[PDB]
């Protein structure tokens, strides 16, 4: 690890979690 | 027919006017000239400014850690912005919640760069460019969904 590309990738997935957490609520409400 | 580049820049201009008022950063002024027909005061911008701020507050500890870590390790901030984006929206399928999270993370990035008398200009410049050109990857999937304005107005 401890690579400049591993640290960028690790940040991208942290944000994807935040996003997915939010997106869990939209589908079930629409239909 | 506003694009992501425009609504994002407007949000940062809107967010800069709300925090301490003061002069708008020359980089942001120039980006509004090099374009931005959407006023920072426009209703759609006011709606999104509230929403994205709530996202930042709810994920405050994560948005600071990830950003503080991002800025202190990158050597090409304009390129690493597109790297993060492609991981979220190209290596995976777009989501409405993933788009809001990205937009909120970029608005939080500017907040830490807008009104600081110690942040170098070349740092602010590459960061503003990294966001706006990397956020173009959402225009496609979002016009399919009806556009930013329609997404929030319900």
């Amino acid at each position: 690890s401890e690579s400049q590309e591993d640290i960028i990738r690790n940040i991208a997935r942290h944000l994807a979690q935040v996003g997915d957490s939010m997106d869990r609520s939209i589908p079930p409400g629409l239909v | 027919a506003y694009s992501t580049r425009e609504i994002l820049l407007a949000l940062c201009i809107r967010d800069s006017r709300v925090h301490g008022n003061g002069t708008l950063h020359p980089v942001l002024e120039l980006a509004a000239r090099e374009p931005l027909r959407l006023s920072p005061e426009d209703t759609v911008v006011l709606r999104y400014h509230v929403l994205l701020e709530e996202i930042i507050e709810r994920n405050s500890e994560t948005f600071t850690e990830t950003w503080n870590r991002f800025i202190t390790h990158t050597e090409h901030v304009d390129l690493d912005f597109n790297s993060v984006f492609l991981e979220i929206f190209h290596r995976g399928d777009p989501s409405l919640g993933r788009a809001l999270a990205w937009m909120a993370w970029c608005m939080h990035a500017c907040r830490t760069l807008c009104c600081n008398q110690s942040t170098p200009y070349y740092v602010v410049d590459l960061s503003v460019r990294g966001m706006l050109e990397a956020s173009e990857g959402l225009d496609g999937w979002i016009h399919q969904q009806g556009g930013w304005s329609t997404l929030i107005e319900d």
